[PDB]
RNA sequence: GCCCGGAUAGCUCAGUCGGUAGAGCAGGGGAUUGAAAAUCCCCGUGUCCUUGGUUCGAUUCCGAGUCCGGGCACCA
RNA sequence: GUGAGGUUUU
RNA sequence: GCAGCCUGGUGUUGGCUCUUGGUCGCGCCUGCGUAGGAUAGGUGGGAGCCUGUAAACCCCCGCCUCCGGGUGGGGGGGAGGCGCCGGUGAAAUACCACCCUGGCGCGGCUGGGGGCCUAACCCUCGGAUGGGGGGACAGCGCUUGGCGGGCAGUUUGACUG
């Protein structure tokens, strides 16, 4: 295919899981890897040793291509966000801009009960 | 299957060859429109038979249509149209036009093939494939409908 | 690999020849630009299957005019070793013992020769060094006849052997960078004969599809399978 | 009868894509918990279908089938 | 911004 | 067995286009669990040849990639790359390729799945040799296999306090 240098990037960085996907500026995403590649169940894929090999090999291999820049857009929020993005952000990869996308949900009537407890 | 024809067909060949194609393209498509003929001895002799008595009709017929670019189109000309009917209720054919060219200007069309594919609401350009041996088509532009 | 000595004669290659018996066969003196003793390393083919049982390739014939190649064997010497001045015997070396184990031997093999028969309990103990391609001896090698003196005089001008793994690399050594139609006249009248005399019994198909009379020095002309 | 996938410890099962191997019970006592349940720990049971062969081997690959099944016939 | 396989009354 | 239903082939039944399929090797350059120096396929020659008809630490570079890296056009290099042994092991290359493992241009027929037109065919419109829609599908014939008590012809033995 094709090899891009410029374009956009997106961040998912939930509570289970931190993996992001660089895209174009059309949103056509280039790869994605997980903590799964090694076998990281439940909640083993967080912050600070054992896994950006999900987001670190979503730039390695994509550094066969050749990006440019991460415009980072964050879905999903806290559990260590920052370590895992900041690895991507000053180590091996330029950045444009910081232009994040925060979710904010409403969702209207409840979701799931998990929060319900903590409101 | 013997089958000869009287004008190029934009693929198959050329005019007078012995060509084989299908029944059910030949028995449809060209037998009742008048364009290829079921060649036995007869129609296998006539086209050796006639060799200048005819072809030089295809001369007329086809050297003499292909001339009709003049006064047709390519002029600049307000085509007549029917009064608005702001948004378009009933979509223009090839056939609700040409009474339209003959009260208005007086071009006088088939009226087929002023639209070969998607009788089409808007408007816009397009291109009359007159074909003799098919040469550049004339092209038509409605350009309002008031 | 590209390089210098194949774009000198690259046309004699010819991949759509119509018949060719002895001018695909003979020429291999100056097509292949050898100064050195090489082996012209006559190829051919046997077709069989390599997954199935009751199927084993084992060939090995003799050629008597000399080769050109001498027995090179190591010998160890045991007991009934020598013949009581025989006048062709003991020019080895005749002991040292060799457990060479440890530094994994010294991998430049040519012919091994192994006399007291003990393969029941030396086998997968003296065939070490070849396992997959194999030059240990055999019982199915045919090198056990009456007396003890018939293998190095064998090997000594003979003893030339096709058996293949998974594939049909196979081989025939017989001649050097100048051998005559002459030499043609026992080898690829016998060897290539000597290939289909020799049959497992799960031959089914083309059974002679590749038979390349090519050179270490030289390009890979193609004759017909009988000649 | 041609072809299709397999037979692992009273019970059944973690298997290899050729260099590995077994966990659970009627069982005895066992850091535990302040002497209570057993969460948890040693532990009684591999021709890995019968046999032949590339293979450093076979606890695993391939060939005939004796072991059981579905489709497919064929049965004077 | 964070924590429980979790217990029974002598 | 039949009615009926489903379904492949074929006639009615055509015009184009897209990517896929099969005997398909003329061609591309694909092998790294790997224990040492590794783009290390099993092996065949294995002391010659890469080489001044333009080398080497690695800079040309399409090519694929498991991301390390090797093999072709070589435009500017200028006698140096270093392997048979030691080293790895279940196997020793650098010179000539035997086919598997594969991304791939095409020689034979397009086999199937889609998108458009449509005159054949079908439905429909007041006064219908003309308009609209479906559209080579449906229906119908032959042939092939399966379902099929809805139906028909049938069998369901003998000894016997
Ligand atoms: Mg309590
Ligand atoms: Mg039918
Ligand atoms: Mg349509
Ligand atoms: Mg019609
Ligand atoms: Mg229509
Ligand atoms: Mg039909
Ligand atoms: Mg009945
Ligand atoms: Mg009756």
């Amino acid at each position: 295919k094709r090899q891009v240098a410029s374009g956009r990037a997106y961040i998912h960085a939930s509570y289970n899981n931190t993996i992001v996907t660089i895209t174009d500026p059309d949103g056509n995403p280039i790869t994605w890897s997980s903590g799964g590649v090694i076998g990281y169940k439940g909640s083993r894929k967080g912050t600070p040793y054992a896994a950006q090999l999900a987001a670190l090999d979503a730039a390695k291999k994509a550094m066969a291509y050749g990006m440019q820049s991460v415009d980072v857009i964050v879905r999903g929020t806290g559990a260590g966000r920052e370590q895992a993005i900041r690895a991507l952000q000053a180590s091996g990869l330029q950045v444009k801009s910081i232009v994040d996308d925060t979710p904010v949900p409403h969702n209207g009537c409840r979701p799931k009960k998990k929060f319900r407890k903590a409101s | 299957m013997k089958v000869i024809l009287l004008e190029p067909l934009e693929n198959l060949g050329d005019v007078g060859q012995v060509v084989d194609v299908k029944p059910g393209y030949a028995r449809n498509y060209l037998l009742p429109r008048g364009l290829a003929v079921l060649a036995t001895e007869s129609n296998l002799k006539a086209l050796e038979a006639r060799i200048r008595a005819q072809a030089k009709r295809l001369a007329e017929r086809k050297a003499e249509a292909e001339r009709l670019k003049e006064i047709l189109e390519n002029l600049t000309l307000t085509i007549p149209v029917r009064a608005g009917e702001t948004k378009i209720y009933g979509s223009v054919t090839a056939k609700d036009i040409a009474e339209a060219l003959s009260r208005q200007h007086g071009v006088t069309i088939d009226p087929k093939r002023l639209a070969l594919e998607k009788p089409i609401k808007e408007l816009g350009e397009y291109v009359l494939t007159y074909k003799p041996h098919p040469e550049v088509p004339i092209q038509l532009k409605v350009s309002v409908v008031a | 690999k590209h390089g210098k000595r194949y774009r000198a004669l690259l046309e004699k290659v010819d991949p759509n020849k119509v018949y060719t018996i002895d001018e695909a066969a003979r020429l291999v003196k100056e097509l292949a630009t050898a100064k050195f003793d090489e082996t012209v390393e006559v190829h051919a083919k046997l077709g069989i299957d390599p997954r199935r049982s009751d199927q084993n390739v084992r060939g090995t014939v003799s050629l008597p005019h000399g080769l050109g190649k001498q027995v090179r064997v190591l010998a160890i010497a045991k007991g009934e070793k020598i013949k009581e001045a025989e006048e062709a015997g003991a020019d080895y070396v005749g002991g040292e013992e060799i457990i060479q184990k440890i530094l994994d031997g010294w991998m430049d093999f040519d012919a091994v020769v192994a006399t007291p028969d003990v393969m029941g309990a030396v086998g997968s103990k003296l065939g070490r060094i070849l396992g997959p391609r194999g030059l240990l001896p055999n019982p199915k090698a045919g090198t056990v006849g009456f007396n003890i003196g018939e293998i190095i005089r064998e090997i000594k001008a003979g003893r030339i052997e096709f058996r293949n793994d998974k594939t049909g690399a196979i081989h025939a050594p017989v001649g050097k960078a100048s051998f005559p139609p002459e030499k043609l006249a026992d080898n690829i009248r016998a060897f290539i004969r000597a290939l289909e005399a020799h049959k497992p019994e799960g031959a089914k198909g083309t059974f002679l599809r590749s038979v390349y009379v090519t050179t270490t020095m030289g390009p890979s002309v193609r004759i017909n399978p009988h000649s």
